[PDB]
Protein backbone atom coordinates (compact mmCIF):
# COMPACT_ATOMS: atom_id res chain seq x y z
CA UNK A 1 0.00 0.00 0.00
CA UNK A 2 1.08 3.43 -0.77
CA UNK A 3 0.35 6.29 0.51
CA UNK A 4 1.21 10.23 -0.70
CA UNK A 5 2.61 12.55 1.96
CA UNK A 6 0.94 15.58 3.55
CA UNK A 7 2.78 18.51 4.01
CA UNK A 8 2.61 21.48 6.15
CA UNK A 9 5.66 24.64 6.49
CA UNK A 10 5.53 26.75 9.14
CA UNK A 11 7.48 28.56 12.02
CA UNK A 12 7.88 27.59 15.30
CA UNK A 13 7.04 31.53 16.95
CA UNK A 14 5.04 33.87 15.23
CA UNK A 15 6.94 35.43 13.15
CA UNK A 16 8.95 38.62 13.44
CA UNK A 17 11.28 40.08 10.64
CA UNK A 18 14.88 40.57 12.19
CA UNK A 19 14.28 38.17 15.08
CA UNK A 20 15.68 34.24 15.06
CA UNK A 21 13.10 31.74 14.73
CA UNK A 22 12.73 27.50 13.27
CA UNK A 23 11.45 26.83 9.68
CA UNK A 24 9.44 23.54 10.39
CA UNK A 25 8.56 20.85 7.66
CA UNK A 26 6.12 18.27 8.61
CA UNK A 27 5.52 15.69 6.72
CA UNK A 28 3.12 12.90 7.21
CA UNK A 29 0.27 9.96 6.12
CA UNK A 30 2.96 8.65 3.94
CA UNK A 31 4.24 5.23 2.68
CA UNK A 32 6.47 3.57 1.90
CA UNK A 33 8.94 5.38 4.60
CA UNK A 34 11.68 6.64 2.05
CA UNK A 35 11.30 10.03 1.60
CA UNK A 36 13.42 13.33 0.40
CA UNK A 37 12.43 16.59 2.24
CA UNK A 38 14.40 19.77 1.45
CA UNK A 39 14.20 23.44 3.05
CA UNK A 40 14.96 26.39 0.61
CA UNK A 41 15.91 29.99 1.07
CA UNK A 42 15.34 32.11 -2.16
CA UNK A 43 15.07 28.41 -4.47
CA UNK A 44 18.35 27.59 -2.61
CA UNK A 45 18.74 24.15 -0.38
CA UNK A 46 19.64 25.00 2.97
CA UNK A 47 22.29 23.13 4.31
CA UNK A 48 22.21 22.84 8.43
CA UNK A 49 18.81 21.03 8.10
CA UNK A 50 17.92 18.12 11.03
CA UNK A 51 14.68 15.59 11.02
CA UNK A 52 13.01 13.88 14.38
CA UNK A 53 13.34 9.73 13.94
CA UNK A 54 11.16 7.97 12.01
CA UNK A 55 7.99 6.88 13.55
CA UNK A 56 4.58 6.38 12.41
CA UNK A 57 0.30 6.53 13.28
CA UNK A 58 -2.46 4.00 13.91
CA UNK A 59 -2.96 3.68 9.99
CA UNK A 60 0.82 2.42 9.88
CA UNK A 61 1.61 5.75 7.87
CA UNK A 62 4.87 7.60 8.62
CA UNK A 63 5.66 10.99 10.03
CA UNK A 64 8.83 13.38 10.34
CA UNK A 65 9.53 16.70 11.61
CA UNK A 66 12.15 18.70 9.60
CA UNK A 67 13.33 21.45 10.60
CA UNK A 68 16.14 24.53 10.58
CA UNK A 69 16.77 27.78 12.59
CA UNK A 70 16.29 30.87 11.07
CA UNK A 71 15.83 34.33 10.81
CA UNK A 72 13.03 35.82 8.69
CA UNK A 73 12.35 39.02 6.58
CA UNK A 74 9.92 41.12 4.48
CA UNK A 75 12.06 39.87 1.12
CA UNK A 76 13.18 36.50 1.79
CA UNK A 77 10.93 33.01 0.14
CA UNK A 78 10.96 29.97 2.36
CA UNK A 79 9.72 26.96 1.08
CA UNK A 80 9.81 22.83 1.58
CA UNK A 81 10.40 20.63 -1.50
CA UNK A 82 9.44 17.02 -1.15
CA UNK A 83 9.77 14.03 -3.19
CA UNK A 84 8.69 10.71 -2.93
CA UNK A 85 7.45 6.86 -4.71
CA UNK A 86 3.55 8.50 -4.93
CA UNK A 87 5.06 11.76 -6.63
CA UNK A 88 5.50 11.93 -10.31
CA UNK A 89 7.43 14.86 -9.25
CA UNK A 90 8.73 17.03 -6.37
CA UNK A 91 5.98 19.01 -4.78
CA UNK A 92 7.03 22.97 -3.41
CA UNK A 93 5.31 24.36 -0.54
CA UNK A 94 5.68 27.88 0.00
CA UNK A 95 6.03 29.17 3.95
CA UNK A 96 2.65 31.63 4.68
CA UNK A 97 3.26 33.18 7.66
CA UNK A 98 -0.23 33.13 7.92
CA UNK A 99 -0.45 29.49 8.03
CA UNK B 1 10.32 -0.56 29.53
CA UNK B 2 10.07 -2.56 26.51
CA UNK B 3 8.49 -6.31 26.83
CA UNK B 4 11.00 -9.48 28.29
CA UNK B 5 9.24 -11.73 25.82
CA UNK B 6 12.08 -14.43 24.36
CA UNK B 7 11.84 -12.28 20.50
CA UNK B 8 12.45 -15.66 18.77
CA UNK B 9 9.36 -17.14 20.28
CA UNK B 10 7.34 -14.21 18.28
CA UNK B 11 9.00 -14.56 14.82
CA UNK B 12 6.56 -14.66 12.31
CA UNK C 1 -6.19 12.99 32.52
CA UNK C 2 -5.60 9.98 30.77
CA UNK C 3 -1.74 8.66 29.48
CA UNK C 4 -0.56 6.10 27.34
CA UNK C 5 3.25 4.48 26.79
CA UNK C 6 3.63 3.41 23.01
CA UNK C 7 6.68 1.83 21.50
CA UNK C 8 7.25 1.55 17.56
CA UNK C 9 9.30 -0.56 15.65
CA UNK C 10 10.51 -0.16 11.62
CA UNK C 11 12.81 -2.38 9.50
CA UNK C 12 12.69 -1.65 5.57
CA UNK C 13 14.82 -4.08 3.33
CA UNK C 14 16.60 -2.57 0.92
CA UNK C 15 18.33 -5.57 -1.59
CA UNK C 16 21.25 -4.50 -3.23
CA UNK C 17 22.16 -1.74 -0.77
CA UNK C 18 23.22 -3.88 2.37
CA UNK C 19 21.04 -5.30 5.31
CA UNK C 20 17.79 -3.50 6.66
CA UNK C 21 17.64 -0.85 8.35
CA UNK C 22 16.03 -0.36 11.95
CA UNK C 23 14.64 2.02 14.44
CA UNK C 24 12.76 2.01 17.15
CA UNK C 25 11.32 4.72 19.14
CA UNK C 26 9.38 4.68 22.78
CA UNK C 27 6.63 7.64 23.93
CA UNK C 28 4.85 8.46 26.84
CA UNK C 29 1.95 10.21 25.42
CA UNK C 30 2.88 12.62 23.05
CA UNK C 31 6.76 13.04 24.53
CA UNK C 32 9.06 10.96 22.80
CA UNK C 33 11.56 9.60 25.94
CA UNK C 34 13.80 6.44 23.96
CA UNK C 35 15.33 5.78 20.28
CA UNK C 36 17.65 3.44 18.47
CA UNK C 37 18.67 3.80 14.88
CA UNK C 38 21.16 0.26 13.72
CA UNK C 39 23.00 2.88 11.64
CA UNK C 40 23.91 5.26 13.98
CA UNK C 41 26.88 5.89 16.18
CA UNK C 42 26.06 4.93 20.01
CA UNK C 43 24.71 1.23 18.87
CA UNK C 44 22.52 1.72 22.13
CA UNK C 45 19.53 2.80 23.21
CA UNK C 46 19.51 6.77 23.29
CA UNK C 47 17.64 9.45 25.89
CA UNK C 48 15.80 12.09 24.34
CA UNK C 49 13.77 13.59 27.47
CA UNK C 50 15.51 14.85 30.66
CA UNK C 51 13.98 12.23 32.90
CA UNK C 52 15.06 9.04 31.78
CA UNK C 53 18.11 10.18 32.59
CA UNK C 54 17.61 9.33 36.03
CA UNK C 55 17.97 5.53 34.56
CA UNK C 56 20.88 3.61 35.53
CA UNK C 57 23.71 1.38 33.90
CA UNK C 58 21.31 -1.84 34.35
CA UNK C 59 18.17 -0.01 32.65
CA UNK C 60 20.23 0.69 29.33
CA UNK C 61 21.95 -1.95 29.21
CA UNK C 62 19.03 -4.36 29.16
CA UNK C 63 16.88 -2.08 26.88
CA UNK C 64 20.02 -2.11 24.32
CA UNK C 65 19.84 -6.02 24.93
CA UNK C 66 16.04 -5.90 23.56
CA UNK C 67 16.00 -3.52 21.08
CA UNK C 68 18.59 -5.14 19.35
CA UNK C 69 17.52 -8.62 19.73
CA UNK C 70 14.26 -7.12 18.29
CA UNK C 71 15.97 -5.76 14.93
CA UNK C 72 17.23 -9.36 14.54
CA UNK C 73 14.36 -11.06 15.19
CA UNK C 74 12.76 -8.22 12.30
CA UNK C 75 15.76 -9.26 10.03
CA UNK C 76 14.18 -13.00 10.03
CA UNK C 77 10.72 -12.33 9.72
CA UNK C 78 11.27 -10.09 5.92
CA UNK C 79 13.05 -13.66 5.01
CA UNK C 80 10.13 -15.53 5.78
CA UNK C 81 7.22 -12.79 4.92
CA UNK C 82 8.44 -13.13 1.42
CA UNK C 83 8.36 -16.69 1.25
CA UNK C 84 4.87 -16.85 2.25
CA UNK C 85 3.94 -14.40 -0.05
CA UNK C 86 6.18 -16.00 -2.80
CA UNK C 87 7.92 -12.50 -3.26
CA UNK C 88 11.06 -12.24 -5.41
CA UNK C 89 14.59 -10.99 -3.30
CA UNK C 90 15.19 -7.95 -5.41
CA UNK C 91 11.55 -5.59 -4.04
CA UNK C 92 11.98 -3.41 -1.04
CA UNK C 93 9.69 -4.61 1.66
CA UNK C 94 8.57 -2.80 5.36
CA UNK C 95 8.17 -4.73 8.43
CA UNK C 96 5.99 -2.19 11.91
CA UNK C 97 5.36 -3.77 15.02
CA UNK C 98 3.57 -1.24 17.75
CA UNK C 99 2.75 -2.19 21.10
CA UNK C 100 1.45 -0.26 24.70
CA UNK C 101 -0.92 0.57 27.20
CA UNK C 102 -3.68 3.23 28.23
CA UNK C 103 -4.45 4.29 31.97
CA UNK C 104 -6.99 6.60 32.87
CA UNK C 105 -6.85 9.42 35.45
CA UNK C 106 -6.43 7.59 38.47
CA UNK C 107 -3.40 5.48 36.40
CA UNK C 108 -5.19 2.00 36.25
CA UNK C 109 -5.19 0.06 33.09
CA UNK C 110 -7.85 0.96 30.14
CA UNK C 111 -6.27 -1.66 27.51
CA UNK C 112 -3.39 -3.02 25.56
CA UNK C 113 -2.28 -3.32 22.51
CA UNK C 114 0.34 -4.75 20.28
CA UNK C 115 -0.05 -5.61 16.10
CA UNK C 116 1.80 -5.75 13.13
CA UNK C 117 2.08 -4.66 9.81
CA UNK C 118 3.78 -5.84 6.78
CA UNK C 119 4.07 -3.70 3.45
CA UNK C 120 1.57 -0.51 5.09
CA UNK C 121 -1.12 -3.09 5.82
CA UNK C 122 -2.48 -5.23 8.86
CA UNK C 123 -0.78 -8.37 9.30
CA UNK C 124 -1.84 -9.91 12.48
CA UNK C 125 -2.96 -8.08 16.29
CA UNK C 126 -3.79 -9.29 19.53
CA UNK C 127 -7.29 -8.73 20.36
CA UNK C 128 -9.00 -6.35 23.12
CA UNK C 129 -9.62 -9.34 25.33
CA UNK C 130 -5.50 -10.00 25.32
CA UNK C 131 -6.14 -13.59 24.95
CA UNK C 132 -6.95 -13.95 21.50
CA UNK C 133 -5.33 -12.91 17.26
CA UNK C 134 -6.56 -12.05 14.43
CA UNK C 135 -5.51 -12.81 11.58
CA UNK C 136 -5.57 -9.96 8.49
CA UNK C 137 -5.13 -12.78 5.71
CA UNK C 138 -4.56 -16.46 4.82
CA UNK C 139 -0.76 -15.69 5.41
CA UNK C 140 -1.36 -14.55 8.63
CA UNK C 141 -2.94 -17.56 10.11
CA UNK C 142 0.20 -19.52 10.17
CA UNK C 143 1.83 -16.84 12.22
CA UNK C 144 -1.72 -16.91 14.78
CA UNK C 145 -0.73 -20.80 15.42
CA UNK C 146 3.50 -20.57 16.24
CA UNK C 147 1.71 -17.86 18.44
CA UNK C 148 -0.49 -19.58 19.77
CA UNK C 149 2.16 -22.58 20.29
CA UNK C 150 4.73 -20.42 22.16
CA UNK C 151 1.94 -18.76 24.37
CA UNK C 152 2.71 -15.38 23.07
CA UNK C 153 -0.45 -13.67 24.11
CA UNK C 154 0.25 -15.05 27.82
CA UNK C 155 3.53 -13.48 27.67
CA UNK C 156 2.13 -10.02 26.57
CA UNK C 157 -1.12 -9.87 28.07
CA UNK C 158 1.14 -10.13 31.57
CA UNK C 159 3.28 -6.91 30.25
CA UNK C 160 0.60 -4.86 29.14
CA UNK C 161 -1.59 -5.45 32.76
CA UNK C 162 1.77 -5.28 34.64
CA UNK C 163 4.78 -4.25 33.73
CA UNK C 164 3.54 -1.86 31.09
CA UNK C 165 1.54 0.05 33.41
CA UNK C 166 3.89 0.17 36.56
CA UNK C 167 7.05 1.67 34.40
CA UNK C 168 4.66 4.39 32.86
CA UNK C 169 3.45 5.46 36.12
CA UNK C 170 7.00 5.68 37.09
CA UNK C 171 7.97 7.66 34.08
CA UNK C 172 5.13 9.91 35.38
CA UNK C 173 6.28 10.84 38.72
CA UNK C 174 10.00 11.06 37.85
CA UNK C 175 9.56 13.28 34.59
CA UNK C 176 6.43 15.23 36.55
CA UNK C 177 7.15 18.81 35.72
CA UNK C 178 7.17 18.04 32.11
CA UNK C 179 5.20 15.18 31.63
CA UNK C 180 2.25 16.20 33.90
CA UNK C 181 1.99 19.71 32.98
CA UNK C 182 -1.09 21.46 31.10
CA UNK C 183 -0.18 23.94 28.31
CA UNK C 184 -3.19 25.46 27.25
CA UNK C 185 -3.73 27.19 24.33
CA UNK C 186 -2.49 30.63 23.48
CA UNK C 187 -5.50 31.80 20.92
CA UNK C 188 -5.58 34.33 18.69
CA UNK C 189 -8.36 34.95 15.45
CA UNK C 190 -7.21 36.48 12.05
CA UNK C 191 -8.93 38.32 9.46
CA UNK C 192 -8.08 37.89 5.49
CA UNK C 193 -10.09 39.29 2.82
CA UNK C 194 -10.43 36.51 -0.03
CA UNK C 195 -12.14 40.00 -2.06
CA UNK C 196 -15.12 42.40 -1.48
CA UNK C 197 -17.57 39.33 -1.38
CA UNK C 198 -16.11 37.00 1.17
CA UNK C 199 -13.08 36.92 3.91
CA UNK C 200 -11.52 34.24 6.01
CA UNK C 201 -11.65 34.20 9.23
CA UNK C 202 -8.66 31.77 11.04
CA UNK C 203 -8.82 30.56 14.77
CA UNK C 204 -5.86 29.65 15.84
CA UNK C 205 -4.29 27.72 19.12
CA UNK C 206 -0.59 27.97 19.90
CA UNK C 207 1.98 26.49 22.48
CA UNK C 208 -0.13 23.64 23.87
CA UNK C 209 0.24 20.42 26.05
CA UNK C 210 -1.17 17.64 25.78
CA UNK C 211 -1.84 17.36 21.79
CA UNK C 212 -5.25 16.65 22.30
CA UNK C 213 -7.31 19.63 21.13
CA UNK C 214 -11.13 20.79 19.43
CA UNK C 215 -11.48 23.61 17.66
CA UNK C 216 -15.06 24.01 16.26
CA UNK C 217 -16.83 26.90 14.46
CA UNK C 218 -20.51 27.93 15.01
CA UNK C 219 -22.66 30.32 13.29
CA UNK C 220 -25.83 32.11 15.73
CA UNK C 221 -24.64 29.26 18.13
CA UNK C 222 -25.43 25.85 15.85
CA UNK C 223 -22.36 24.11 14.28
CA UNK C 224 -20.76 24.86 11.39
CA UNK C 225 -18.67 22.40 9.02
CA UNK C 226 -19.54 23.49 5.43
CA UNK C 227 -17.34 26.39 4.50
CA UNK C 228 -14.32 25.15 6.57
CA UNK C 229 -10.91 23.95 7.16
CA UNK C 230 -9.16 21.95 9.59
CA UNK C 231 -5.23 21.15 9.83
CA UNK C 232 -3.53 18.36 11.35
CA UNK C 233 -2.26 19.15 15.05
CA UNK C 234 1.31 19.52 14.31
CA UNK C 235 4.53 19.80 16.19
CA UNK C 236 5.94 23.18 17.11
CA UNK C 237 9.63 21.64 17.70
CA UNK C 238 9.79 22.58 21.51
CA UNK C 239 7.65 19.94 23.12
CA UNK C 240 4.45 22.04 22.60
CA UNK C 241 1.72 21.62 19.62
CA UNK C 242 -0.02 24.05 17.13
CA UNK C 243 -3.72 24.12 15.40
CA UNK C 244 -5.89 26.15 13.11
CA UNK C 245 -9.32 26.06 11.93
CA UNK C 246 -10.54 28.48 9.10
CA UNK C 247 -14.58 29.52 7.87
CA UNK C 248 -14.98 31.88 4.70
CA UNK C 249 -17.82 33.92 5.46
CA UNK C 250 -19.45 37.00 3.19
CA UNK C 251 -18.60 40.01 3.84
CA UNK C 252 -20.61 42.14 6.55
CA UNK C 253 -21.76 38.93 8.15
CA UNK C 254 -18.26 38.03 10.64
CA UNK C 255 -19.79 38.73 14.10
CA UNK C 256 -21.98 35.53 13.20
CA UNK C 257 -19.51 33.19 13.68
CA UNK C 258 -17.62 32.20 16.79
CA UNK C 259 -14.73 30.01 17.40
CA UNK C 260 -14.63 27.18 20.17
CA UNK C 261 -11.92 25.66 21.96
CA UNK C 262 -11.66 22.72 23.97
CA UNK C 263 -8.76 21.71 25.70
CA UNK C 264 -7.36 19.67 29.00
CA UNK C 265 -5.52 22.95 30.29
CA UNK C 266 -8.50 25.17 29.97
CA UNK C 267 -10.81 24.77 32.73
CA UNK C 268 -13.91 25.84 30.57
CA UNK C 269 -14.12 25.91 26.87
CA UNK C 270 -13.23 29.11 25.33
CA UNK C 271 -14.99 31.46 22.73
CA UNK C 272 -13.34 33.73 20.07
CA UNK C 273 -14.90 36.12 17.84
CA UNK C 274 -13.77 38.52 15.67
NA1 LIG D 1 10.21 -5.79 30.76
Amino acid sequence: IQRTPKIQVYSRHPAENGKSNFLNCYVSGFHPSDIEVDLLKNGERIEKVEHSDLSFSKDWSFYLLYYTEFTPTEKDEYACRVNHVTLSQPKIVKWDRDM
Amino acid sequence: RQASIELPSMAV
Amino acid sequence: GSHSMRYFFTSVSRPGRGEPRFIAVGYVDDTQFVRFDSDAASQRMEPRAPWIEQEGPEYWDGETRKVKAHSQTHRVDLGTLRGYYNQSEAGSHTVQRMYGCDVGSDWRFLRGYHQYAYDGKDYIALKEDLRSWTAADMAAQTTKHKWEAAHVAEQLRAYLEGTCVEWLRRYLENGKETLQRTDAPKTHMTHHAVSDHEATLRCWALSFYPAEITLTWQRDGEDQTQDTELVETRPAGDGTFQKWAAVVVPSGQEQRYTCHVQHEGLPKPLTLRW
